[PDB]
């Protein structure tokens, strides 16, 4: 469907499956998995190489033409930002007799160029905020797609339109010119880039188009961690909370319930970033009960106390509507239910998971999800309240509600260390 | 600070009957479940009784049922423990502790509860 380039992968390789067979080249430097990501480093031999079949359709100039991808970008260096915000390098290029098109970035930046045959440039880009607490975009997969006409090269992001750029003085732009992928500029020893599905359109993508594709290439039968790569069992996470953002889980001194702390953030003195720590709070593992953590899964929603792993429970008979959730070694209790049912309540596409607690896997029982609450702590005359690592049955109704409730206090994201992320 | 203080006890022949007390300093105990512990000198403290945040809902040690009972009265904001028949291995002294959850259960395991209060001594002889 007016796809004339469809990069994949297949067995340890890159390929096109657009149907018009052209030529890729991956070369030593490029770092692949069977999820279909590629890696781009720094080393001269990190390259792919596309020469497109020159013998089968026009292939010279397209009036309207598409480029969609996912990417993930990481994070600025501390004490490296200076050159991350100067400094800005080609990634992918597409050029032949000093014209076509290329796609750049320069720090928080991604940039769409183009240049017709009398030299004439034109640009249009997108910019992702560093200053967030946060960021949706810092070292988390996202959806570019980039739309040409005659009139507007227009660059979507997750499906919708994020900026516009006039191009009527823009003439003929030769098309047909070899694919290369990779870093190009004066960039660090340790930069890098991820990509996936990446397909150029000889069409100009209707938003809706967009949108769909946005979805459709998001859907998957397991869930994602906080970078939005595959949920996994066995691997050490940190979590995150999409109803209290700068809020994280801390194993309360002498206790066996889950205070809930505020994350602390950049403390160096540099103006032009700012971020909360993410690596922080307590270290959580996910285990399977009879690889890849799957919707409907039940679980063991596990945690590392001092030099042994620990378990998340839950009081089978609480009359109030919620209750601090119990944290203690491993252990078979008539007094807990111990098996969560990790969940997908999100229609739309999200790094977010839900946390159900059920009586029995057979039984039709919910007894709550996992959740963030304010308990009354102390005080008569003066009631002090305190947040508290929890489950609640309120969630239960609220999670029916449409659209889903992104802010709701029961959406969690893991968190993985990845070395696109320091702090 | 924010305490739990302890009232009643004392020397008892064995047999007899005593009654324990706890207020709530500084916070509303409704909230949260409530146990009575005993600490004989030199050995950890181990669980005695507790109860729900309301009433209704109760629990005491496999050593101790049937000679206590315990119970709530909310509105006072106050625990009571009705001791019967002591045995003089019911020496001790007693301390109460809010739970952080309102669930009370059998195990009474110590981390559970917080707000100790300073306790009260009680003491069980043969001979009188």
């Amino acid at each position: 469907n007016n796809i004339i380039l469809n990069l994949r992968y297949k067995d340890n390789n890159l390929i096109d499956l657009s149907g018009y067979g052209a030529k890729v080249e991956v070369y030593d430097g490029v770092e692949l998995n069977d999820k279909n990501q590629f890696k781009l480093t720094s080393s001269a031999n990190s390259k792919i190489r596309v020469t497109q079949n020159q013998n089968i359709i026009f292939n010279s100039v397209f009036l309207d033409f598409s480029v969609s991808f996912w990417i993930r970008i990481p994070k600025y260096k501390n004490d490296g930002i200076q050159n991350y915000i100067h400094n800005e390098y080609t990634i992918i290029n597409c050029m032949k007799n000093n014209s076509g098109w290329k796609i750049s970035i320069r720090g928080n930046r991604i940039i769409w160029t183009l240049i017709d045959i009398n030299g004439k440039t034109k640009s249009v880009f997108f910019e992702y905020n560093i200053r967030e607490d946060i960021s949706e975009y810092i070292n988390r997969w996202f959806f570019v797609t980039i739309t040409n006409n005659l009139n507007n090269a227009k660059i979507y992001i997750n499906g919708k339109l994020e900026s516009n750029t006039d191009i009527k003085d823009i003439r003929e732009v030769i098309a047909n010119g070899e694919i290369i992928f990779k870093l190009d500029g004066d960039i660090d020893r340790t930069q890098f880039i991820w990509m996936k599905y990446f397909s150029i359109f000889n069409t100009e993508l209707s938003q809706s188009n967009i949108e769909e594709r946005y979805k459709i290439q998001s859907y998957s039968e397991y869930l994602k961690d906080f970078w939005g790569n595959p949920l996994m069992y066995n691997k050490e996470y940190y979590m995150f909370n999409a109803g209290n953002k700068n809020s994280y889980i801390k194993l309360k001194k002498d206790s066996p319930v889950g205070e809930i702390l505020t994350r602390s953030k950049y403390n160096q003195n540099s103006k032009y970033i700012n971020y909360r720590d993410l690596y922080i709070g307590e270290k959580f593992i996910i285990r399977r009960k009879s690889d890849i953590v799957r919707k409907e899964d039940y679980i063991y929603l596990d945690f590392f106390n001092l030099n042994q792993e620990w378990r998340v429970y839950t009081y089978k008979y609480f009359k109030k509507e919620e209750e601090k959730l119990f944290l203690a070694p491993i252990s078979d209790s008539d007094e807990f239910y111990n098996t969560i049912q990790i969940k997908e309540y999100d229609e739309q596409p999200t790094y977010s998971c839900q946390l159900l607690f059920k009586k029995d896997e057979e039984s039709t029982d919910e007894i709550g999800l996992i959740g963030i609450h304010r308990f009354y702590e102390s005080g008569i005359v003066f009631e002090e309240y305190k947040d508290y690592f929890c489950i609640s049955k309120w969630y239960l109704k609220e999670v029916k509600r449409k659209p889903y409730n992104l802010k709701l206090g029961c959406n969690w994201q893991f968190i993985p260390k990845d070395e696109g992320w320091t702090e | 600070q924010v305490q739990l203080v302890e009232s009643g006890g004392g020397l008892v022949q064995a047999g007899g009957s005593l009654r324990l007390s706890c207020a709530a300093s500084e916070f509303r105990a409704e909230h949260f479940a409530v146990g009575w512990f005993r600490q004989a000198p030199g050995k950890e403290r181990e669980g005695v009784s507790c109860v729900d945040a309301s009433g209704d809902s109760t629990a005491y040690a496999d050593s101790v049922k049937g000679r206590f009972t315990i119970s709530r009265d909310n509105n006072k904001n106050v625990v009571y423990l009705q001791m019967d028949s002591l045995e003089p291995e019911d020496t001790g002294d007693y301390y109460c502790g809010a739970s952080y959850f309102t669930v009370c259960a059998k195990s009474m395991r110590k981390i559970e509860y917080r707000y100790w209060g300073q306790g009260t001594q009680v003491t069980v002889s043969s001979e009188p």
